[PDB]
C-alpha cells in the first residue's frame, strides 16, 4: 500500500504559545484508536482547521496507491491514480528525528517520529508499535482529510 | 570567573569558589607577593615592566600576552591566538621586552635598509656609512626597494626546467 | 529658474499653468484651491506647482549683453 | 557637487615625473594612483610577491645602472660604442648590470651627495 | 563619458539575433530562449502564457542583468511536447488575446462616444 | 600603530622547516602558533572529557564491555561475542580508557579554568554528522563497528598527522606537544563508546571519517611562504580600528594597546591583583587586614 | 493552453483621460499594456534644435531640453511616420520627421512670453497640444527687452523607451483587487488604509474575505493623456504595438526553428 | 643534501602552484611544447593548469631551506590539493 | 601585465579565497542589508510561494539542476516554501545547526526542542534547511555560519 | 615603498546585485584606457590580428 501510519485526530488545541505565524497554525492533536499525540504545523489560510475538528491522518511513503516508489520532483501532468485524491490537505516533507524511551539495555516502548513538510514542522509520538515504518531522512506524505 | 579561585572538587568537577581579591591602584609585586596570606603564585600586575623585572622574560611573554588578549577581547572581539603569539614572540624573542618603536625594533640587527623604511631613515644610514655596516638583503623592505623578487610567498623558493621531462 | 514643462513624476505638463497659478493666488485662491482649480490632482504635480521658485523673473533684471 | 565623472580616472603608461620617474600625481595630470605602503603591506601579507615587484618596481620606474664589481659604485656605460669603465677601480671589464628602481637610484645617489657609500654587492 | 545611447535597449545590433534557442542538458525537453532587445514586458507575458499550457512543465525568465537589454525564457515541456512548439503556441495566444482585446476596446469606445 | 607593528614583524615567515623566522634568521616560533597550522582552517570545537565529573567521565567514556544486553543493543552478533570473550580486546579497551584519563589531567593543568571551547583544525563533530549523513547512519540499529578497529585506526591517524617530521626524540617530542591537544580531541571524540552508542558509526563511515581527518589536518598545515608577521600586524591592527578610544578605572582601548606595543615605564593605570591565601580569601575582615597591611 | 478572452468595459471617457476596466486577462497581460503605454507607444517629439539665436537668460541645451517636452499632436500622422533609423532619406526628409521654427524678439518693454503658440510647424497636422483650437500655453523661456530667441527644430518618431519626451501619458492609474480578497498585500492594521475608489465594501469590512481560489482578474485603468495622442488612441495603439512586438518575435522565432 | 630524505612537506604550497601556473602560462604563451592534449584552449593560464592537473609540468621547485641547503621536489613529486 | 602576476592574483588574492579570513577563523563577508532582511523574511514558517514565483526564483540559481522539487504543500494547491527553495540555494550536503536571534533561551530545555514554536534553532541537513529562520547568525561573518560551513 | 603606478584606475563604486561576488563591473572607458600585453602565439594569432 506504501502506508506508514493511518489514523483519526481530533485537535484538542490551537498555537498553545500563541499564534507564531498568520498564515500557519499549530495543531496539538489526540486519536481515539491508538492514543498517538501529534503537533502539527498547517497553513490555516489555504485549509482552515477549527478547535475540536476531527481529521484523518494518513502518514504515506508514496501517493500512487500502488506499491510505486517516488522521485522527490514535482510532476504536475501525471494521471496515475493518487491517493491525494481522496484527501483534501496533503503535504510532502522528511522524517529528521526519531526520538524514543528507550535506555542502554531496554528497547523503545513510545517513540517520536519528526517530520518537516519544508518547514511546517511535525512530532507524532505514541507507541512504538505504530511507528515502525518512520526512518530518518526518509520521504514521506501528510494526506489529512477533514470529517463530520 | 576569570578572577574567581576554579578548583577541582574531589568529585572532579570544576567549581568556582567566590573569594576575596584586592586590586591596587599602584605596583609594587616585588613587595606584595612576599606578604604573609598573599597569593605569590596568582598575584600578578599589568605593568609589564614590573613583571620582566621581577619574573623575567617568559613570566613577561605570556603576561603581555594576557594584558593584549584582554585588550582585544574587551570589546567582545577575537583573534586567533597565533596572532597575539606571533607579535608577543616578536616582542620578548630577544631576552628583552622590546617595544614597537624605534627604541625597539630598529635596535636590532635587522639591516640599514629595513630600518631606514621605518624611522630615522638619515640618522640609520649615517650610522650605517660611520661604520661600515652591510646589508645582506634577507628582508622583504630591502628587495622591494632594490626591486627585486623579495623572499616572500611566491619569491620564497626557486624554479627550475626539467629538462628530462620536456621529453 | 523656469517652470518645467512636464511633472517629473508622472509627466504631466505643467509649463502652461505657472501663469495661471499666480494669477489665481492673486486672485485670493488658498494654493491649495488654486492647485485644484487647474487640475492637478496628485500630489506630484501639486509638487511642482507649489514648490517652484520663479528665478527667471530675478534672471531678467539684467540688461542683455546686446541692446 | 561630486559627479561620478569629475571622479573617474584611469592610466596606462602616461607621463611621469622629472625628479624621480614615477607616474604622475591626479587626474588633471594624468597621473598614476599610489600604491602605497599599506598596499605593499597587503600584498606582503598575500605573498604575492610577483605583484608586489610589478607594482613597486615595474609599473613604477624600471630602470638599470651598471655597478662596478669591485667597488659597488655605479659605473660609466656607453652602449652605443660598448665602453664600460669605473673611474674609481680604474677597471673597464668588471661591470654588471642592475635592473633597480629609478627612485632607488636616485636615493642612492642623494645618499653619495651625503657622503655615503651605497655599494651595490653583486656577489 | 560612459552612457549608452537610449535606443540600445530598443535596437538590436548589426549581427545580433533577435532569439536565440539553446538546449538545456540538465534536463529533457527544456530549452533556454536569449531574446536580444527586450525586457520584462514581452518576458512576462510570455511567461504567464506559457504557465497556461499544461505541457508546460517549467516558465521562467530573467533579466540577467539591467543595465544590459536581453532577456532569457527557460521553457521545459512534456516529452511528447516541444519548448519552442509551446513558446510558439504562446505568441500566437497572445497575438489572438491582443487582437480580440483591441477588437473589444474599440467597440467599446465607439459604445461611449455613441451611448 | 598599524604601521609600527607591520615594520616589526614584516619580514617574519613561516620557512620551509616549517619554522617561523625573521629576516635575521632567528627563531621566533618553531612551529607556527606553537601548532604550525594555518588560521583559516582552524574553528571553534569543545574538549569532551575537560568540564564532566569522574562519574560522568568514566560513565561516557569508559567502554561498558561487561553488559551483555547493552551491548547487544548497541553492535552485531559477532561483535558482542567477541568482545565479551576477548581479553585482548578488553584490555585494549582498559589500556583506551587510561590513555584519556591521562589525557583528561593533562587537559586539566592545559586549562586551569573549565572552559572546554578551544580552536583546533578538523570538526570532528560535524564530520562525524557528515558520515552519518553520507552512508545512511541509522541511530536505532546496532552497529557493525568493532571497538577495536575504532581503537587501532584512530592510533594509525594519529601517528598519520604530522606537524614536526622526524624519527630522532627531539623531533618526537616536539611532534608529541605539537598535536596533543587535537589528540586529545580525538581520542575524546573518537572514542570506542561514543562511536558505539552516541555516533553508531559502521566500518565504511569510521574509514571515510578517518580519511577526511587526515586530509583536513594536513589541509590546516601552514605553508612555508606565509608572510605570519605581516598577517598577524594586520590582524591586530585592523581590530584597533573599531575599539574605543576612550569598580576602579582601568586604561582600555588604543590607549592601553599603545602602552603594551611601546613598553610604557609610566602606566596609566598601573595596578595589581592580590589574590589571598587562607581565610583572607574568604572572611572580610582578614581580607582586610591584608588590605591595610598592602595600602 | 490558449488565449484568454478578455472583455472590456470603459467607464468615462474624455479627451483627457480614458478610464476602463479589462477582465478575464491575466496580471501579466494587464502590466505589458500598463507598460506598453508609457514605453511603447509612439509620438511625435522635438529631438533636434537649432539654435541660430538666443539671448534669453537659459542656455541652449536648456531651451532644447525645454522644446523636447512640449507635447506635439501626433493623433494620425504618427502612424504615418517613420523612424529615421528606417527612412531612405538624409538626415531630414518629410516622411520621418516635422519641420517647427520658432523666431521671437523682445522689443517691448513688457516681459515676453515665449510659449509654444511659436513654435510654428510646416506640418499642419502636428502642432503644440495647447496651440490646438481654456488651457494656456506652455512657456518656453521669458525674453526682457533686446532679448531674442531664433531657433529651428525637427521632430521625430520615438516611445518612451528613448526618452520620456515620447511618452504620452500623463500618469497610467493601474489597481485590481481593490479589496483585498487575493492578500497580495498584508495590511498589519487593515482598518487604517483608505478604501478603493473600486471597492465595494460595506464601511464597517476592511478588506474582502481571503480566496484562496483566486486570481487577478478585472484589472482597472486610468490613462491619462499628455496631449499628443487622444487616450483611446493610446490604448489602441499600445495594443497594436504589443500585437506587432510578439508578431517580430514569432517571425525571428520561425526563422530560429527553421534554421536549426 | 640528501635527495633520499626531503624533510620539506610533500604539498606543493599555494604559493609554489601559483608561481608554477603563472611561470608555466609564460612558457606556454612564448611558445613552449605543452605536456598534455588540448581540445579548444588557447589561454595559457588555462593550459598550465591542465598540466598541473595531469602533473606534466616540467618544473622543479628548489625549496631554500633556513640553513642555506635546498631540496629539489618535481611538480609531479608534490602532492596537489587545489 | 604579465602572466605570472595574473596567475598569482587568480591563485592567492581571487575574493572565493578570501572568504575565511586568517585573522578570526571565520567568514569575513557575509550575507547583508537587504538580502538579509529578507532572507530573513523568506525562511519565516509562513512563506508558501506559488508555481509562477518558483519557477520565477528558479531562473535565478546558478547551481540548479534544474529539477522542480516537490512542493511543501500538495493539497488543496500547489504551494513551496521558503525553506525549500533555500535548501536548493544550499550547496553540497552540508550540515549545519544555528539559532535565530530571537530564539528563547528556555526552549532548548523544555518540550518541543525539536519542534521549535517560533521556527527558531536553525538545522541544515544534507544541504537542506530543514528548519529554522535564517539570520545574521546563519549566513553573516561569524564561526560556524552556513557560509562558514559551506566554505 | 610607496610609490604611483601604471596600468590604475580609480572611480565611485557603485552597488550591483548581479555580479557575482569575485567579479567587479568596469566601465568600457576604464577598460579602453588599460591595456594588457598578451603575447602572440599560433594559438591567438587569429584573435590578436582582430583586435
Ligand atoms: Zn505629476
Ligand atoms: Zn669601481
Ligand atoms: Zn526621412
Amino acid at each position: 500500500a506504501g502506508i506508514l501510519f493511518e489514523d483519526i485526530f481530533d485537535v484538542k488545541d490551537i498555537d498553545p504559545e500563541g499564534k507564531k505565524f498568520d498564515r500557519v497554525s499549530r495543531l496539538h492533536c489526540e486519536s481515539e484508536s491508538f492514543k498517538m499525540d501529534l503537533i502539527l504545523d498547517v497553513n490555516i489560510q489555504i485549509y482552515p482547521v477549527d478547535l475540536g475538528d476531527k481529521f484523518r491522518l494518513v502518514i504515506a511513503s508514496t501517493l500512487y496507491e500502488d506499491g510505486t516508489l517516488d522521485d522527490g520532483e514535482y510532476n504536475p501532468t501525471d494521471d496515475r491514480p493518487s491517493r491525494a485524491d481522496q484527501f483534501e490537505y496533503v503535504m510532502y516533507g522528511k522524517v529528521y528525528r526519531i526520538e524514543g524511551d528507550e535506555t542502554s539495555t531496554e528497547a523503545a516502548t513510545r517513540l517520536s517520529a519528526y517530520v518537516s513538510y519544508g518547514g511546517l514542522l511535525m512530532r507524532l509520538q505514541g507507541d512504538a508499535n505504530n511507528l515502525h515504518g518512520f526512518e530518518v531522512d526518509s520521504r514521506v506524505y501528510l494526506l489529512m482529510k477533514k470529517l463530520a | 570567573d576569570n578572577k574567581k579561585k576554579i578548583i577541582i572538587t574531589e568529585d572532579g568537577e570544576f567549581k568556582a569558589l567566590q573569594e576575596w581579591i584586592l586590586e591596587t591602584d599602584g605596583v609594587s609585586l616585588m613587595r606584595v607577593l612576599s606578604e604573609k596570606d598573599v597569593d605569590p603564585v596568582r598575584t600578578t600586575s599589568n605593568d609589564i615592566v614590573e613583571i620582566f623585572t621581577v619574573l623575567g622574560i617568559e613570566a613577561v611573554r605570556k603576561a603581555l600576552e594576557r594584558e593584549l588578549y584582554h585588550v582585544i577581547s574587551f570589546d567582545g572581539s577575537y583573534v586567533n591566538y597565533r596572532h597575539l603569539a606571533l607579535l608577543c614572540d616578536t616582542m620578548t624573542c630577544r631576552g628583552h621586552l622590546m617595544a614597537i618603536t624605534r627604541h625597539g625594533v630598529n635596535r636590532q640587527d635587522t639591516g640599514p635598509l629595513m630600518k631606514c623604511s621605518f624611522e630615522e631613515t638619515v640618522d640609520v644610514l649615517m650610522e650605517a656609512a660611520a661604520h661600515g655596516e652591510s646589508d645582506p638583503m634577507k628582508g622583504v623592505s630591502e628587495n622591494i626597494m632594490l626591486g627585486q623578487l623579495a623572499p616572500a610567498g611566491t619569491g620564497c623558493f626557486d624554479l627550475l626546467l626539467d629538462a628530462e621531462k620536456c621529453k | 529658474m523656469i517652470i518645467p514643462v512636464r511633472c517629473f513624476t508622472c509627466g504631466k505638463i505643467v509649463g502652461n499653468k505657472w501663469e495661471a497659478y499666480l494669477g489665481l493666488l492673486q486672485a485670493e485662491y488658498t494654493e491649495g484651491d488654486a492647485l485644484d482649480a487647474l487640475g492637478l490632482k496628485r500630489y506630484c504635480c501639486r509638487r511642482m506647482l507649489l514648490a517652484h521658485v520663479d528665478l527667471i523673473e530675478k534672471l531678467l533684471n539684467y540688461a542683455p549683453l546686446e541692446k | 557637487k561630486h559627479m561620478v565623472d569629475d571622479k573617474i580616472h584611469s592610466r596606462a603608461r602616461g607621463p611621469i615625473q622629472i625628479l624621480n620617474r614615477q607616474p604622475m600625481e591626479g587626474r588633471s595630470r594624468d597621473g598614476g594612483l599610489r600604491f602605497g605602503e599599506m598596499e605593499r603591506d597587503c600584498q606582503i601579507a598575500h605573498g604575492a610577491a610577483q605583484f608586489l615587484r610589478e607594482r613597486l618596481f615595474e609599473a613604477s620606474d624600471p630602470y638599470q645602472v651598471h655597478v662596478c664589481n669591485l667597488c659597488g659604485i655605479m659605473a660609466i656605460a656607453n652602449t652605443r660604442t660598448h665602453t664600460y669603465e669605473c673611474r674609481g677601480c680604474r677597471n673597464k671589464t668588471q661591470i654588471s648590470l642592475v635592473r633597480m628602481p629609478y627612485a632607488c637610484k636616485l636615493l642612492f645617489q642623494e645618499l653619495m651627495s651625503m657622503s655615503i657609500a651605497p655599494r651595490m654587492m653583486s656577489v | 563619458m560612459n552612457a549608452p545611447p537610449a535606443f540600445e535597449s530598443f535596437l538590436l545590433f548589426e549581427g545580433e539575433k533577435k532569439i536565440t534557442i539553446n538546449k538545456d542538458t540538465k534536463v529533457p525537453n527544456a530549452c533556454l530562449f536569449t531574446i536580444n532587445k527586450e525586457d520584462h514586458t514581452l518576458g512576462n507575458i510570455i511567461k504567464s502564457q506559457l504557465l497556461k499550457d499544461p505541457q508546460v512543465l517549467f516558465a521562467g525568465y530573467k533579466v540577467p542583468h539591467p543595465l544590459e537589454h536581453k532577456i532569457i525564457i527557460r521553457v521545459q515541456t512534456t516529452p511528447d511536447y516541444s519548448p519552442q512548439e509551446a513558446f510558439t503556441n504562446a505568441i500566437t495566444d497572445l497575438i489572438s488575446e491582443l487582437s480580440l482585446l483591441e477588437e473589444r476596446f474599440r467597440v467599446a469606445i465607439k459604445d461611449k462616444q455613441e451611448g | 600603530i598599524q604601521r609600527r607593528l607591520i615594520k616589526s614583524m614584516e619580514s617574519v615567515m613561516v620557512k620551509y622547516d616549517a619554522t617561523v623566522r625573521n629576516s635575521i634568521n632567528q627563531v621566533v616560533q618553531l612551529r607556527y602558533g606553537e601548532d604550525g597550522l594555518a588560521g583559516e582552517s582552524v574553528e571553534f570545537q569543545n574538549l569532551a572529557t575537560l568540564k564532566p565529573s569522574n562519574k560522568a567521565f568514566e560513565k561516557k567514556f569508559r567502554f561498558d564491555y561487561t553488559n551483555e544486553r547493552a551491548l547487544r543493543r548497541t553492535l552485531q552478533e559477532d561483535l558482542v561475542k567477541d568482545v565479551l570473550s576477548n581479553a585482548h580486546i578488553q584490555n585494549e579497551l582498559e589500556r583506551e580508557f587510561e590513555r584519556m584519563r591521562e589525557d583528561r589531567e593533562v587537559l586539566r593543568v592545559i586549562f586551569p579554568t573549565g572552559d572546554s571551547k578551544v580552536v583546533l583544525p578538523c570538526n570532528l563533530l560535524r564530520m562525524i554528522w557528515n558520515a552519518q549523513k553520507i552512508f545512511h547512519i541509522n541511530p536505532r540499529l546496532p552497529s557493525d563497528l568493532h571497538p577495536i578497529k575504532v581503537v587501532e585506526g584512530v592510533k594509525e591517524l594519529s601517528k598519520k598527522l604530522v606537524i614536526v617530521n622526524g624519527d630522532d626524540p627531539l623531533s618526537r617530542q616536539a611532534q608529541e606537544n605539537a598535536t596533543l591537544l587535537f589528540n586529545i580531541h580525538l581520542r575524546s571524540t573518537l572514542c570506542s563508546r561514543r562511536m558505539a552508542e552516541e555516533f553508531r558509526l559502521s566500518g565504511e563511515a569510521f574509514d571515510w571519517l578517518l580519511g577526511e581527518i587526515e586530509s583536513k589536518f594536513n589541509q590546516a598545515i601552514a605553508h612555508p611562504g606565509e608572510m605570519v608577521g605581516a598577517l598577524a600586524a594586520q590582524s591586530l591592527g585592523e581590530p584597533a580600528t573599531q575599539m574605543t578610544l576612550n569598580a576602579k578605572n582601568v586604561t582600555l582601548g588604543v590607549p592601553r594597546l599603545k602602552e603594551l606595543i611601546n613598553i610604557s615605564k609610566k602606566p596609566k593605570t598601573p595596578s595589581l591583583t592580590v589574590f589571598l591565601l587562607g581565610q583572607s580569601a574568604r572572611d572580610a575582615e582578614r581580607a582586610k587586614d591584608i588590605l591595610c597591611r598592602l595600602e | 493552453p490558449y488565449a484568454n478572452q478578455p472583455t472590456v468595459r470603459i467607464t468615462e471617457l474624455t479627451d483627457e483621460n480614458v478610464k476602463f476596466i479589462i477582465e478575464n486577462t491575466d496580471l501579466a497581460v494587464a502590466n505589458s499594456i500598463r507598460r506598453v503605454f508609457i514605453a511603447e507607444v509612439p509620438i511625435i517629439a522635438i529631438d533636434w534644435v537649432q539654435i541660430d539665436a538666443n539671448s534669453s537668460v537659459l542656455h541652449d541645451e536648456f531651451i532644447a531640453h525645454r522644446l523636447g517636452l512640449i507635447p506635439l499632436t501626433s493623433d494620425d500622422i504618427v502612424d504615418k511616420l517613420q523612424y529615421s533609423r528606417d527612412c531612405t532619406c538624409e538626415e531630414f526628409c518629410p516622411e520621418c520627421s516635422v519641420e517647427f521654427t520658432l523666431d521671437v524678439r523682445c522689443n517691448e518693454d513688457q516681459t515676453r512670453h515665449v510659449t509654444s503658440r511659436d513654435l510654428i510647424s510646416n506640418s499642419p497636422r502636428v502642432i503644440p497640444v495647447t496651440s490646438r483650437n481654456e488651457q494656456d500655453d506652455i512657456l518656453i523661456v521669458k525674453l526682457r527687452k533686446g532679448q531674442e530667441l531664433r531657433l529651428r527644430a525637427y521632430a521625430k518618431k520615438g516611445f518612451g523607451k528613448e526618452h520620456a519626451k515620447w511618452n504620452p501619458t500623463a500618469g497610467v492609474a493601474f489597481e485590481y483587487d481593490p479589496d483585498n480578497a487575493l492578500r497580495h498585500t498584508v495590511y498589519p492594521k487593515p482598518e487604517e488604509w483608505p478604501k478603493s475608489e473600486y471597492s465595494e465594501l460595506d464601511e464597517d469590512e476592511s478588506q474582502a474575505p481571503y480566496d484562496p481560489n483566486g486570481k487577478p482578474e478585472r484589472f482597472y485603468y486610468n490613462v491619462e493623456s499628455c496631449g499628443s495622442l487622444r487616450p483611446e488612441t493610446i490604448v489602441l495603439s499600445a495594443l497594436s504595438g504589443l500585437k506587432k512586438k510578439l508578431s517580430d518575435l514569432q517571425t525571428q522565432l520561425s526563422h530560429e526553428i527553421q534554421s536549426d | 643534501q640528501a635527495n633520499q630524505k626531503r624533510i620539506t612537506t610533500p604539498y606543493m604550497t599555494k604559493y609554489e602552484r601559483a608561481r608554477v601556473l603563472g611561470t608555466r602560462a609564460l612558457q606556454i604563451a612564448m611558445c613552449a611544447p605543452v605536456m598534455v592534449e588540448l581540445e579548444g584552449e588557447t589561454d595559457p593560464l588555462l593550459i598550465a593548469m591542465k598540466e598541473l592537473k595531469a602533473r606534466k609540468i616540467p618544473i622543479i621547485i628548489r625549496r631554500y631551506l633556513p640553513d642555506g641547503s635546498y631540496e629539489d621536489w618535481g611538480v609531479d613529486e608534490l602532492i596537489i590539493s587545489d | 601585465q604579465s602572466l605570472e602576476t595574473r596567475a598569482e592574483i587568480q591563485e592567492l588574492a581571487m575574493v572565493p579565497r578570501m572568504i575565511v579570513t586568517p585573522q578570526s577563523n571565520r567568514p569575513v563577508m557575509g550575507i547583508v542589508q537587504d538580502t538579509l532582511t529578507a532572507v530573513r523574511k523568506f525562511t519565516k514558517r509562513d512563506v508558501f510561494l506559488e508555481r509562477g514565483e518558483v519557477m520565477n526564483l528558479l531562473m535565478f540559481l546558478s547551481t540548479w539542476d534544474g529539477k522542480v522539487p516537490q512542493p511543501a504543500i500538495l493539497k488543496p494547491r500547489p504551494l513551496w516554501t521558503g525553506k525549500q527553495i533555500f535548501s536548493l540555494i544550499i550547496p553540497g550536503h552540508i550540515n549545519c545547526i544555528r539559532t535565530h536571534s530571537t530564539h528563547p533561551d528556555d526552549e532548548d530545555s523544555g518540550p518541543y526542542k525539536h519542534i521549535s514554536p517560533g521556527d527558531t534553532k536553525v538545522v541544515v541537513e544534507n544541504g537542506e534547511l530543514i528548519m529554522g529562520i535564517l539570520c545574521k547568525k546563519s549566513l553573516g561573518t561569524s564561526a560556524g555560519s552556513l557560509v562558514h560551513i559551506s566554505y | 615603498m610607496g610609490k604611483r603606478v601604471d596600468f590604475s584606475a580609480r572611480t565611485v563604486i557603485t552597488p550591483d546585485p548581479n555580479l557575482s561576488i569575485d567579479q567587479v563591473g568596469v566601465p568600457r572607458s576604464i577598460a579602453a584606457n588599460m591595456t594588457f600585453a598578451e603575447i602572440v602565439t599560433p594559438f591567438n594569432i587569429d584573435r590578436l590580428q582582430e583586435l
